[PDB]
């Protein structure tokens, strides 16, 4: 079945610049119309570039000049060579398996984030929200854990690595007035299992290469 | 180069309930017309092709008309799941051009909160700051007043709000409230309140701890 998997998203200084890899399987890129999407954060999508089988390049009138899509065909991948980067190029970026007569876009990769910015790499502080009386209803309490001061986007958060998914809240991360980000994941457990199951956090910030689990039990 | 519009922006409606959003075409576009299904922090699915042609394994509650520059998405009967934003896209003419979105959101019966309460942990108070943690817990509407109360005294602009994502077989939200104070605020006071007022409450709710 086919997959479009990306990689070369992060943090990058303006004025430098970053290369998208997109790698097909299922489907050949070098005979398919090929495209890049972006959406800035919390904003639509816009169209950056396409390639047809053949060959032909087309780019999106904001990166004329600046960014160039490209193709081998051995590793059966496609590339967004991306330069002289801007707040404004800031988006999750998207390839696309164009349809080269219908012009769809019938399958897209799992996307990656670009932050243009100055600002340097924090690593997340992980404290525990622990469960009380407070946080009790009823053969059911909730605990959780607060990411604070990170960035940039984004932490991936599991609970027991994830081997507990039934009942979790990941909350949108916020800017701080600091600007950095802060966010937490809460669960919602049976309270009889309180003093039974061990309840870990596992807090994953990959910019800043850090990795916390953090264990969370009742006080 | 071609404006796509979508109408309305925002649509809010239940299970069961037939949905049906616009897009329209600055220029005539034939049926170069495709729709596109995003959940946040997720891919575009590509829901109907050349303007009425259903993708595969799309369910059959999808459909797609026009030609032309009027076109229509229709949801038959909505589902729980079918929260998200909603793109049309031309592609009859380079650079493709995608519609603004119309944000589908799920219409479901009043639901209360449930308020929870976490006081900042010990290992925190180690670095100088207090975070305080109100939680409100599968709830609907989206819309709910969240005071912090500091013995008594009612904040103001130190707290910062956040909202999942609608529960995709339920339709309900949750919420955090994080106040933060220094650690010497903290120290230097008892009783840390969060007072919930909410359409499902018959009165506003509180919830408290004592330092």
């Amino acid at each position: 079945e086919v997959q479009l998997v990306e990689t070369g998203g992060g943090l990058i200084q303006p004025g430098g610049s970053l290369r998208l890899s997109c790698a097909a399987s299922g489907f050949t890129v070098s005979s398919n119309y090929m495209s890049w999407v972006r959406q800035a954060p919390g904003k639509g999508l816009e169209w950056v570039s396409v390639i047809y089988s053949g060959g032909s390049t087309y780019y999106a009138d904001s990166v004329k000049g600046r960014f160039t899509i490209s193709r081998d065909n051995s590793k059966n991948t496609l590339y967004l060579q991306m330069n002289s980067l801007r707040a404004e190029d800031t988006a999750v970026y998207y390839c696309a398996r164009y349809d080269g007569i219908y012009g769809e876009l019938d399958f897209w990769g799992q996307g990656t984030l670009v932050t243009v910015s100055s600002a340097s790499t924090k690593g997340p502080s992980v404290f525990p929200l622990a469960p009380s009386s407070k946080s009790t209803s009823g053969g059911t309490a909730a605990l959780g854990c607060l990411v604070k001061d990170y960035f940039p986007e984004p932490v991936t958060v599991s609970w027991n690595s994830g081997a507990l998914t039934s009942g979790v809240h990941t909350f949108p991360a916020v800017l701080q007035s600091s600007g950095l980000y802060s966010l937490s994941s809460v669960v919602t457990v049976p309270s009889s299992s309180l003093g039974t199951q061990t309840y870990i956090c596992n807090v994953n910030h990959k910019p800043s290469n850090t990795k916390v689990d953090k264990k969370v039990e009742p006080k | 180069d071609i404006q796509m519009t979508q109408s309305p922006s925002s649509l809010s409606a239940s299970v069961g309930d037939r949905v049906t959003i616009t897009c329209r075409a600055s220029q005539s576009i034939s049926s170069y017309l495709n729709w596109y299904q995003q959940k946040p922090g997720k891919a575009p699915k590509l829901l109907i092709y050349a303007a009425s042609s259903l993708q595969s394994g799309v369910p059959s509650r999808f459909s797609g008309s026009g030609s032309g520059t009027d076109f229509t998405l229709t949801i038959s009967s909505l589902q729980p799941e079918d929260f998200a934003t909603y793109y049309c896209q031309q592609s009859y003419s380079t650079p493709l051009t995608f519609g603004q979105g119309t944000k589908v959101e799920i219409k479901r019966t009043v639901a209360a909160p449930s308020v929870f309460i976490f006081p900042p942990s010990d290992e925190q108070l180690k670095s100088g700051t207090a975070s305080v943690v109100c939680l409100l817990n599968n709830f609907y509407p989206r819309e709910a007043k969240v005071q912090w109360k500091v013995d008594n005294a009612l904040q103001s602009g130190n707290s910062q709000e956040s909202v999942t994502e609608q529960d995709s077989k339920d339709s309900t939200y949750s919420l955090s409230s994080t106040l933060t104070l220094s650690k010497a605020d903290y120290e230097k006071h008892k009783v840390y309140a969060c007072e919930v007022t909410h359409q499902g409450l018959s009165s506003p709710v509180t919830k408290s701890f004592n330092r």
